[PDB]
């Protein structure tokens, strides 16, 4: 399910025995209840851009 | 950077600045509060391992506005496989002395997973490339800092749509092409070991280094960068251990 459209995920995708897959996010993000979708946790999240953020 | 622009202030918060004796060496990329990835190759002439500085926070180099960060490299750590005054294995793994404070105009740019980056990334065409490099092949060196937005290409077609000239490097499995054969757009040896960062879903990721090509924008030739991805485990591993004594650090690769 990973290979095709990133699994559906925002971020990481794990593929797990059977039809699974998990999302999952890098550290300074948490995953959503849609189980795709990672929103910051910290005030400088990696790869995001304040400056523009803000706007 | 040729045929780019200024990046406006602040829109490329994790590019760091190297400097040797307070002269520009290379660019590098910020990946957490610590750590900084660069090119080994702009190493393969230091002396003065203890006169390393990393600026965070930087954009134009003839002021100081405050949101500069300066810290000293505690640790070089570079690729066992990697040769002096070669190509391949072209990634350096920087320890910061204190950690920079994150600001808005200070952060890391996101290390993605392999697969994540392999699978997904590798396959988002244009990506940013940046640095405070040659402004023009034989040219001076850039005062504000400068992006351009490059294509990557599949090596086959990168091999296909170059001019074959002798005494080429190869193109490894540890490389990619990005850029444009018609000598208009290009990174250049000043942005050597700067961000090639690619957005997918609003976050930016580091997929490349800028490291490598036959002369800055000449036609018929492609930037050459690090293919970030291969590299994903080890660089993990070591920000996962202790320092050791003496700031050049040569790790085992894979
Ligand atoms: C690895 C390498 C780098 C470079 C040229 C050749 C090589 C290999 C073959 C031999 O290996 C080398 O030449 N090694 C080497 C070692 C140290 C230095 C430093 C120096 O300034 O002496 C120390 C800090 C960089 C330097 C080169 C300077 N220099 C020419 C470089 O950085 C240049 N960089 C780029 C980076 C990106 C380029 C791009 N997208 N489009 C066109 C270019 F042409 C580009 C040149
Ligand atoms: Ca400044």
């Amino acid at each position: 399910i990973c290979v095709n459209e990133n699994g559906g995920c925002e971020q990481y995708c794990s593929d797990h025995t059977g039809t699974k897959r998990s999302c999952r996010c890098h550290e300074g993000y948490s995953l959503l209840a849609d189980g795709v979708s990672c929103t910051p946790t910290v005030e400088y999240p990696c790869g995001k851009i304040p400056i523009l953020e803000k706007r | 950077i040729v045929g780019g622009k200024v990046c406006p202030k602040g829109e490329c918060p994790w590019q760091v600045l190297l400097l040797v004796n307070g002269a520009q060496l290379c660019g590098g990329t910020l990946i957490n509060t610590i750590w900084v990835v660069s090119a080994a190759h702009c190493f393969d002439k230091i002396k003065n391992w203890r006169n390393l500085i990393a600026v965070l926070g930087e954009h134009d180099l003839s002021e100081h506005d405050g949101d500069e960060q300066s810290r000293r490299v505690a640790q070089v750590i570079i690729p066992s496989t990697y040769v002096p005054g070669t190509t391949n294995h072209d990634i350096a793994l920087l320890r910061l002395h204190q950690p920079v404070v994150l600001t808005d105009h200070v952060v890391p740019l996101c290390l993605p997973e392999r697969t994540f980056s392999e699978r997904t990334l590798a396959f988002v065409r244009f990506s940013l490339v940046s640095g405070w490099g040659q402004l023009l092949d034989r040219g001076a060196t850039a005062l504000e800092l400068m992006v351009l937005n490059v294509p990557r290409l599949m090596t086959q077609d990168c091999l296909q749509q170059s001019r074959k000239v002798g005494d080429s490097p190869n193109i490894t499995e540890y490389m990619f092409c990005a850029g444009y054969s018609d000598g208009s757009k290009d990174s250049c040896k000043g942005d050597s070991g700067g961000p090639h960062a690619t957005h997918y879903r609003g976050t930016w990721y580091l997929t490349g280094i800028v490291s490598w090509g036959q002369g800055c924008a000449t036609v018929g030739h492609f930037g050459v960068y690090t293919r970030v991805s291969q590299y994903i485990e080890w660089l993990q591993k070591l920000m996962r251990s202790e320092p050791r004594p003496g700031v050049l650090l040569r790790a085992p690769f894979p």
